[PDB]
């Protein structure tokens, strides 16, 4: 028609008749997770190792140097780089850049800045249909989540060889020597997010059970209960009342709600805001305030110290304090 | 009935608050006070 | 007060029922206004009563103190304290200040009108009335121009500030000469905000922390008198909504981001935020190891370039991936430190070996003692060791209380961002209330 | 390495700036919802 | 500390900061007294 | 001049114990304040009255 | 028991006390709040 | 000087440019795309009015 | 019925029993409520009053300065191991006051705990059975009991005592997540990691349902405060199913489509995820555990060049077992000396 070269273009980004839709966020989303899903699969199976530590002891992470699915990992950046912007050019040859934490850092940067934009195309597709637009608030509970374990906290360590590594024992690694150095059981922002996931479990498990009990009779007994609901009908698949009658019966009518409105806010509020605490958990803690200390804490008359079970945790914490990083620490303090 | 119920929400309300501020208080003195 | 049935609104989400109201709304940021002013007095005088002179300022659990400290009142050379009574004033100032604010609190939100707009023609706006905020937005930039001009003024003919880079431990220095070069004062916007480059945390000196501030307030002075006689653009009309949760949410964008520079800034930044008065950063405290277990080689007389540690890499001293004289250890990470300790020290190539055998001055050796005992690793229930430190003392650093602070709420108004300017792009189109369950759109498109 | 800098940043402000430029193109008028 | 005229009322500073959170519990209060509505 | 200062200082917190307690009485009652406009004016005052005389004698202590 | 500590607890009733009063004052007296 | 490198991460050059070329490939693809985009506002709608946003 | 027999007293006890009232008591109320009231009502009493002091060797209650946190009904000591502790038993002989002290009041709420949990699961199918609905919320509810009986009964009773079960108090917890790490290598047996895998995947469902449903809702009122708007006995659903599916399908790729299926599948990702972290417990109360990949500690043996995470984890293992288990064990009565653990340096 007498549409510009550019309308037409916009015309077809804002189109919701695409199968997949892109959006704005989704121009700049869709090659930065690309960028960083490809070069997650190729450092997962063929990166050299990494001096992940900076004292030259390479850490193998690839499928093809003998690891298998658990022990793979991408290692993070090298102790020696901090948080110095290492890009692939600035280093002089490839195997420099490979060596010494490389693809960590590549991953983590445009990985970050693709969730905060599938954050922003899931608000996007909501304005194009009309819909409310909080899916969006939502997704960031994991967001907060994962921006705290890769960025977040090694800003407040000073490092990014600190943050979690890609991998399945890499996670374990990083679970264990942050409790050692921080305490993160006896800390209420992973008390809260620990409550955020067994009730959220539990809200799971109980309202999708009711819902399965009180569906209205359709079908026959050898066809599948599924098949009562056809797509797009009108009238409610199961009875609500009785659910709140059973559920009232069960513990007491007041400690129910009738309202399925007031219901389902219920189960998005509960482990979203449970997740936002221990999220900011670890972001405080990358700011080096732990958690609580209990050590020698009872004590009674002429002057002696009764064990608790905090000083149990203790000797755990002790235990591991003097273990990660083995060649590393050549003073007795571990400010790093 | 006779007595408003949002001041004796708030009586109770404050001898909670002003009961748990003790057991804070009591978490520096006393027993387990770490001295 | 008013009802849930005339405005659809409930007692939780309350204070939506006054975005129409132009006058109760004026009440409520005026009383809100109050509190942040009665807890600066209440809070600051609380710390003055706490407050040992004699100790250091950042062991004895402040963060209110330093920063009046910092411009320079009641204090001395090494960031000593000579009289404790300019920091009873303030105080007093904002205490009794805050009830003139009170009062206009309390008026606007019962008695004066509830809508100002048909009785003070000057004072009532429409929220989509563009010319009317671009005014309201123009008067406030001066406001903000102006209080700029304080702290210049205050470094220039006022008695100036605490330079902690001055020679012999940091004191109060009139700053005679302000950088105000261009290139200068923005080459900090555009540098990247990595390691060794630092985005604005890395302004080291006051020369440029008042220069900067020249530059604020010319420009919110100029810009303020801007948006007074001119409207929005054509092409702004097509970009942005024009309602009042829309301009909230604006504003939430904008000070999410105002606490994560806060953040770092007081992490970091040992200029603005002086470490004799914040206590060390992280990376002081770290470096600060290192150097003063160098003069615990020093008395035994064993050679520091050639102690080699157990890896192979230099116990004490060792070359950074850029090719500097450094430190070694774990705290290879902080090499990109600087300080006016530790500064008068260094070289062309980093640090040199003849100057740290023999150009120690005992205060500095001093200074970088008490910062290996004060490192700003702590726990909640302030012990204040690592984790695995038992309880013995009672401290943790003002910089851990306020990164700590600042990022979590720093954090929860980018969360405020992406509630309001969701719901306000919501209800400028009209579907903030739900599907229409007539004419949807969902069953007007073509499948897949 | 210089042939790769000047590539990543054609390809940055190219995507850079069909957001910005996208957002411009009266967004808020690309809605189901009618006046 | 505080000066020596003001050293006295020591025991009213140190009520003073906790000031604004009972601001917050008040609008609940008042709500209460509303009953809701 | 200490003895002169620290009564008029507890004066200043029993008017304002009263401002503080009066003064939402008085606006929040009907017609509260067409009836007692010249009263407030004069427990307004006498606030601002003290702080000046609290503020005064400092230089002389 | 200090003459400091207990100041300061009666200095924490007189105020907690004067929160509910403005309400009180009103919900009896004027009943517009 | 085993090696050739950039050495440009420590150096705080503006927008992390260090060749002039650099900042013709920051300007030039920006005019580009503001060329197209100032071309095809014709289609935009033409906004110049008193009030004519998304308004509420 | 529909042949007039008579009522027996069995019959008119029934009626009393199932009555409708506030509390529902049933038949199930007589096995429910005497033994769920005495656990914790147990549980309070030996976290307040009720010391560990002979059977681990440390301070557990309050009254001893332990905090809310640090406050334990504590195991028996690994002496009597498998007795059940009775207090008429050999091992208390009637004396209360010596009971509690050997650690007895443990299996006094773990007992009572476990005929709790029988009897709270029959509370929700005989409701069930009055109302006529369908069993699935007792269903559910084995998940949670295989969980309590495989790590507080079954692991105990193949390990050495009840010394090595859990206690009931947080910090006590604390240890015996603690414990599994060095000792058992637990973190990389899979069914924990397919236990993990059901609880956080419950955990999104919880937020993706609610939220979805929360932002599709139909406009019915016209108060802004979209939950005044739900007539609960309204014949048609209150949010919109069809673009909830295109919303999904173009932001994620699949979505659901069948209202039926969604719910049911919220029940059977947590149910599978914990039984699925039963049966891990069972091996490690047999100490059948995952604890090494043989290929990997041979090649670790032969070359100090080569490691991985999973090599470092085994190290941090070692200071696990090798530092706690001096207090952690102390049946087992060993010293160290400080050159006999293994440490790095400094
Ligand atoms: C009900 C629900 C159920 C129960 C839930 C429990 C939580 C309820 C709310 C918790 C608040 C409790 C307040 C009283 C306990 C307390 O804290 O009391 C402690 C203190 C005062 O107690 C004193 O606390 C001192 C704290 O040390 C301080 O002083 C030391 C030197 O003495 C050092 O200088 C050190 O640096 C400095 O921290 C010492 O420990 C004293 O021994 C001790 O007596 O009260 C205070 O501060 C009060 C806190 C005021 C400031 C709060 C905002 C701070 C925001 C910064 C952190 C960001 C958010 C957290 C991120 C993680
Ligand atoms: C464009 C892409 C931006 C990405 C942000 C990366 C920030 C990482 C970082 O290195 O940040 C650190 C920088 C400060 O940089 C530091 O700057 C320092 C400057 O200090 C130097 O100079 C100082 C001058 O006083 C001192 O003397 C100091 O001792 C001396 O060392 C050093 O150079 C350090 O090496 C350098 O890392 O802070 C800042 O840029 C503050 C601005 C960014 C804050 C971001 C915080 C994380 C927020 C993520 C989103 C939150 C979650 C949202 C999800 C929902
Ligand atoms: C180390 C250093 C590195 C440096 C890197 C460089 C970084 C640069 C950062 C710049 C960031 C700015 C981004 C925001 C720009 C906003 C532009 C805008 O909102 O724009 C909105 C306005 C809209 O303008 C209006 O547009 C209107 C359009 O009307 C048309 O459309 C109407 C309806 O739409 C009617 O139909 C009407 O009939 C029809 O004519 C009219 O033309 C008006 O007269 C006109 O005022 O545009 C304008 O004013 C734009 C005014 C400013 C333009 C700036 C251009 C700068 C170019 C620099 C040199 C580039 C060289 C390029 C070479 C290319 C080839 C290699
Ligand atoms: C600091 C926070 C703040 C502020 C300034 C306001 C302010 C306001 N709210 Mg909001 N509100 C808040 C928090 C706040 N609110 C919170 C947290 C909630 C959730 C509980 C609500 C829920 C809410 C609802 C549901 C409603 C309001 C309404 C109002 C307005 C009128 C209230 C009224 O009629 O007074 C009458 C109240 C009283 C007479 C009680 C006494 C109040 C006095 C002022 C307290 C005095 C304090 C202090 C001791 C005075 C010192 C003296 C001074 C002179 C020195 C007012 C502008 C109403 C509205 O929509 O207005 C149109 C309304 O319906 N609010
Ligand atoms: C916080 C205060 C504040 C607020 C809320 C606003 C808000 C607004 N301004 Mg105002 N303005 C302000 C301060 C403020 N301004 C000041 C201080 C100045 C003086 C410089 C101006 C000058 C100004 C002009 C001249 C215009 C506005 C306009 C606008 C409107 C649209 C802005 C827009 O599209 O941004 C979106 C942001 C962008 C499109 C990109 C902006 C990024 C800039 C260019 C920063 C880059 C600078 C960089 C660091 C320098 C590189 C140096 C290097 C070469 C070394 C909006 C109502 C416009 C308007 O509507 O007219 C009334 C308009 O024409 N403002
Ligand atoms: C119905 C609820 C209920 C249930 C299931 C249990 C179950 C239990 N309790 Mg608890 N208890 C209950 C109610 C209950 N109790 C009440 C109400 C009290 C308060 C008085 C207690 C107080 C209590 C204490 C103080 C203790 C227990 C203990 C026990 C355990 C030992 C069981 C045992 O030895 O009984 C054996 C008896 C039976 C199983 C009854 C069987 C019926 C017989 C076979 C009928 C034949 C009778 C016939 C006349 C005998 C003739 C003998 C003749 C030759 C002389 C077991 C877990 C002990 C424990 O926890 O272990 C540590 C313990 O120390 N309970
Ligand atoms: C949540 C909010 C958290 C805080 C946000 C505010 C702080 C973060 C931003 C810091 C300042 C960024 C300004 C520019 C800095 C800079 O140019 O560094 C330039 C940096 C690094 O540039 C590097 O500089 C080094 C030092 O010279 C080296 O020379 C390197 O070669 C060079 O690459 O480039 C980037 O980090 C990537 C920029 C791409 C940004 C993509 C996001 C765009 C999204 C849409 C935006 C719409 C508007
Ligand atoms: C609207 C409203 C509201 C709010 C309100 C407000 C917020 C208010 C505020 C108010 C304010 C904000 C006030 C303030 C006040 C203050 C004052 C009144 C002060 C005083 C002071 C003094 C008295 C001092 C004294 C002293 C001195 C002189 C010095 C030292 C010593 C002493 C301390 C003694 C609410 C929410 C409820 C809701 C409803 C309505
Ligand atoms: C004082 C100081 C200083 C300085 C400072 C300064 C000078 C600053 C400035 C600053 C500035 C000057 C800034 C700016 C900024 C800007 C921005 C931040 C922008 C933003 C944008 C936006 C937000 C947009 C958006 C959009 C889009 C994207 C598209 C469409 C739509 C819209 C439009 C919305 C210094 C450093 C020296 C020192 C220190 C201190
Ligand atoms: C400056 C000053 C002053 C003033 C002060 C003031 C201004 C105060 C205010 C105060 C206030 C104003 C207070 C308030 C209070 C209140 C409260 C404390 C309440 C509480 C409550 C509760 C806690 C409860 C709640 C609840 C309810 C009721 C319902 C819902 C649920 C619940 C239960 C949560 C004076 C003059 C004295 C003098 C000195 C200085
Ligand atoms: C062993 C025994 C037994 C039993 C006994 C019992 C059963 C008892 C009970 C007991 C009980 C039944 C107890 C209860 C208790 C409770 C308590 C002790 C509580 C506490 C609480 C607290 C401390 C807190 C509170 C709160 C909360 C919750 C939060 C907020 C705030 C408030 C404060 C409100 C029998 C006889 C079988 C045999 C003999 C011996
Ligand atoms: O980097 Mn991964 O973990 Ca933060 O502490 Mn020192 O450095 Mn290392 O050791 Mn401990
Ligand atoms: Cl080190
Ligand atoms: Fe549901």
């Amino acid at each position: 028609e007498n549409s510009s070269l550019w309308a037409r273009f916009c015309e077809w980004i804002t189109s919701t008749e695409n199968r997949l839709y892109i959006g704005w966020f989704g121009v700049i989303m869709i090659p930065c997770l690309l960028t960083a899903t490809s070069v997650f699969i190729i450092a997962f199976i063929a990166a050299p190792p990494v001096d992940i530590d900076g004292i030259r002891e390479p850490v193998s992470g690839s499928l093809l140097y003998g690891n298998n699915i658990i022990t793979g990992a991408v290692i993070p950046t090298s102790n020696a780089i901090g948080l110095h912007f290492y890009p692939i050019w600035e280093a002089a040859s490839l195997d420099e850049w490979l060596y010494n934490g490389g693809p960590y850092q590549l991953i983590v940067c445009h990985f970050l800045l693709g969730v905060y934009c599938y954050m922003g195309r899931e608000w996007e597709l909501s304005f194009r249909l009309g819909m409310r637009p909080w899916i969006a608030v939502a997704y960031s509970a994991p967001v907060a989540a994962a921006s705290a374990v890769f960025l977040v906290y090694p800003i407040g360590q000073g490092s990014f060889s600190d943050g979690m590594p890609l991998g399945i024992s890499g996670t374990f690694n990083f679970m264990i020597v942050f409790q050692a150095e921080h305490n993160i059981l006896m800390h209420p922002f992973h008390m809260l997010g620990v409550a955020g996931v067994f009730g959220g479990s539990l809200f799971s498990a109980m309202h999708g059970s009711l819902v399965t009990s009180s569906l209205i009779r359709e079908t026959t007994e050898n066809e599948s209960a599924n098949e009562g609901y056809r797509f797009g009908q009108e009238e409610e698949t199961y009875n609500i009342v009785a659910a709140h009658g059973y559920f009232g019966r069960l513990i007491f009518q007041y400690a129910s709600f009738n309202n399925s409105r007031s219901l389902h806010f219920f189960l998005a509020a509960w482990p979203v805001i449970g997740i936002w605490f221990t999220a900011l958990g670890l972001s405080t803690m990358a700011f080096n305030l732990n958690g609580f200390n209990f050590n020698q804490s009872v004590v009674d008359s002429q002057g002696r110290v009764l064990n608790t079970w905090a000083d149990i945790i203790n000797r755990a914490n002790l235990g591991m304090e003097v273990m990660h990083e083995r060649n590393a620490h050549n003073f007795p303090l571990d400010l790093a | 009935g006779r007595i408003p119920l949002w001041l004796v929400g708030t009586v109770v309300g404050t001898l909670a608050i002003g009961l748990l501020a003790v057991f804070f208080y009591g978490s520096y003195v006393g027993l387990g006070s770490s001295l | 007060g008013r009802d849930q049935e005339t405005t659809g609104f409930a007692w939780w989400s309350g204070n939506a029922r006054l975005i129409n109201l132009s006058g109760k709304l004026l009440g409520a940021h005026v009383a809100h206004a109050g509190l942040i002013v009665f807890w600066a007095g209440a809070m600051n005088l609380f710390e003055v009563s706490h407050f040992v002179p004699e100790k250091p300022m950042y062991e004895q659990g402040l963060i209110l103190l330093p920063h009046i400290a910092t411009l320079g009142y009641g204090v001395g050379p090494g960031g000593e304290i000579i009289d404790t009574f300019p920091y009873f004033v303030s105080g007093v100032l904002h205490l009794i200040s805050s009830a003139v604010l009170g009062f206009g609190g309390v008026y606007h939100s019962l008695i004066g009108p509830e809508t100002l707009e048909e009785s003070y023609p000057f004072f009532g706006y429409v929220w989509k009335d563009k010319n009317k905020m671009t005014n309201i937005l123009g008067y406030h930039l001066i406001m903000l121009g102006l209080g700029a001009w304080l702290l210049v003024w205050k470094a220039m003919y006022f008695g100036g500030v605490y330079d902690t880079w001055a020679p012999g431990g940091g004191d109060v220095r009139v700053i005679t000469n302000p950088t105000t070069n261009a290139a200068v004062i923005f080459g900090y916007l555009v540098k990247s905000p990595f390691g060794g480059d630092g985005w604005i945390c890395s302004v080291d000196n006051m020369e440029d922390i008042i220069g900067g501030h020249i530059w604020i307030g010319t420009l919110e002075i100029l810009g303020g008198i801007w948006h007074i006689y001119t409207t929005p653009w054509p092409w702004a009309r097509r970009a942005f909504v024009w309602s009042g949760e829309a301009y909230l949410s604006y504003s939430l964008g904008a000070i999410g981001v105002m606490g994560f520079i806060a953040c770092c800034m007081s992490w970091f930044n040992n200029t603005a935020y002086p470490s004799e008065f914040y206590g060390p950063t992280g990376p002081e405290a770290s470096q600060s190891q290192a150097f003063t277990f160098l003069v615990r080689d020093q008395r035994l007389g064993a050679n520091v370039a050639s102690a080699q540690g157990p890896t192979g890499l230099g116990k004490y001293l060792m070359r950074s991936p850029t090719g500097e004289i450094i430190f070694g250890g774990e705290t290879m990470r902080f090499w990109d430190f600087r300080g006016p300790w530790l500064e008068p020290l260094r070289g062309p190539n980093g640090l040199d070996l003849n100057k740290l055998k023999n150009d120690i001055q005992p205060w500095q050796e001093r200074r970088a003692a008490e910062y290996m005992t004060h490192a700003p690793l702590g726990s909640l229930n302030s012990v204040g060791g690592v984790a695995t430190e038992i309880n013995a003392v009672n401290f943790v650093s003002p910089r851990s209380w306020l990164a700590c602070s600042h990022f979590c709420l720093g954090f929860f108004f980018f969360i405020g961002h992406l509630w309001h300017a969701g719901r306000a792009r919501a209800a400028a189109a009209g579907f903030e209330k739900g599907i229409d369950r007539f004419d949807e759109p969902v069953l007007s498109m073509r499948p897949l | 390495m210089l042939t790769l800098k000047i590539f990543v940043y054609t390809v940055v402000t190219f995507f850079v700036c069909l957001f910005i430029f996208g957002f411009l193109s009266n967004d808020p008028a690309r809605n189901p919802g009618k006046n | 500390k505080l000066p020596e005229a003001y050293a006295p009322f020591a025991p009213i500073v140190d009520v003073l900061p906790v000031i604004p959170v009972f601001f917050i519990l008040l609008a609940f209060v008042w709500q209460a007294a509303v009953s809701f509505r | 001049m200490t003895s002169i200062l620290q009564v008029a200082l507890l004066a200043l917190i029993f008017v304002s114990f009263a401002l503080v307690v009066g003064v939402p009485v008085v606006f929040a009652t009907p017609n509260g304040w067409t009836d007692n406009k010249g009263a407030v004016f004069s427990g307004l005052s006498l606030w601002l009255l003290l702080v000046f005389v609290v503020g005064i004698l400092n230089s002389f202590v | 028991m200090n003459i400091e500590l207990a100041l300061t607890l009666v200095s924490l009733v007189l105020v907690v006390s004067a929160g509910p009063l403005v309400v009180v004052l009103l919900s009896a007296r004027g009943g517009n709040l | 000087l085993v090696d050739e490198r950039m050495n440009g991460d420590g150096t705080g050059r503006p927008f992390g440019v260090n060749d002039p070329v650099l900042g013709w490939v920051l300007l030039g693809v920006f005019g580009t795309m503001w060329a197209i985009w100032f071309i095809g506002q014709k289609d935009l709608g033409d906004f110049e009015d008193a009030d004519d946003g998304l308004k509420l | 019925g529909t042949y007039q027999e008579k009522r027996t007293w069995f019959d008119d006890a029934d009626d009393w029993l199932r009555q409708d009232r506030f509390v529902f008591v049933g038949w199930s109320g007589l096995l429910l409520f005497p033994c769920a009231y005495f656990a914790l009502g147990g549980w309070l009493t030996g976290t307040t009053f009720v010391t560990s002091w002979y059977t681990h060797g440390l301070a557990t209650s309050y009254l001893e300065g332990c905090n809310f946190l640090t406050a334990a009904v504590s195991t028996p000591a690994n002496s009597m191991a498998h007795s059940l502790l009775f207090v008429w038993g050999p091992e208390a002989q009637g004396d209360f006051t010596r009971w509690c002290q050997l650690g007895g009041l443990w299996a006094f709420v773990a007992l009572h705990g476990a005929f709790g949990l029988i009897g709270f699961m029959l509370r929700q199918f005989e409701i069930a059975r009055s109302v006529n609905l369908r069993p699935y919320n007792a269903i559910a509810f084995s998940a949670p009991i295989a969980v309590f009986v495989s790590v507080f009964l079954i692991y105990p009773l193949g390990q050495s005592g009840w010394f090595f079960a859990p206690s009931f108090g947080v910090a006590a917890i604390f240890r015996f997540i603690l414990f599994f790490q060095g000792f058992h290598n637990w973190t990389l047996n899979p069914f924990h990691m397919m236990g993990v895998a059901g609880v956080l995947g419950a955990a999104l469902l919880c937020a993706i349902h609610g939220a979805t449903v929360e932002n599709t809702l139909f406009e019915d009122g016209d108060g802004a405060n979209t939950f005044r708007a739900f007539n609960p006995t309204q014949a048609e659903e209150t949010y919109s199913m069809v673009t909830a599916n295109r919303f999904w399908s173009q932001i994620f790729g699949v979505a659901f489509s069948n209202k039926r299926w969604l719910h049911f599948f919220m029940l059977l990702v947590p149910v599978t995820g914990l039984w699925m972290s039963a049966i891990g417990v069972v091996g490690l109360a047999l100490n059948l555990r995952a604890y090494d990949f043989v290929s990997q500690e041979i090649r670790a043996a032969e070359d100090p060049e080569f490691e991985t995470f999973y090599t470092k984890n085994i190290l941090l293992n070692e200071g696990i077992r090798a530092w706690m288990a001096a207090q952690d064990q102390p049946h087992e009565r060993l010293v160290f000396p400080e050159e006999v653990l293994p440490r790095g340096n400094a």
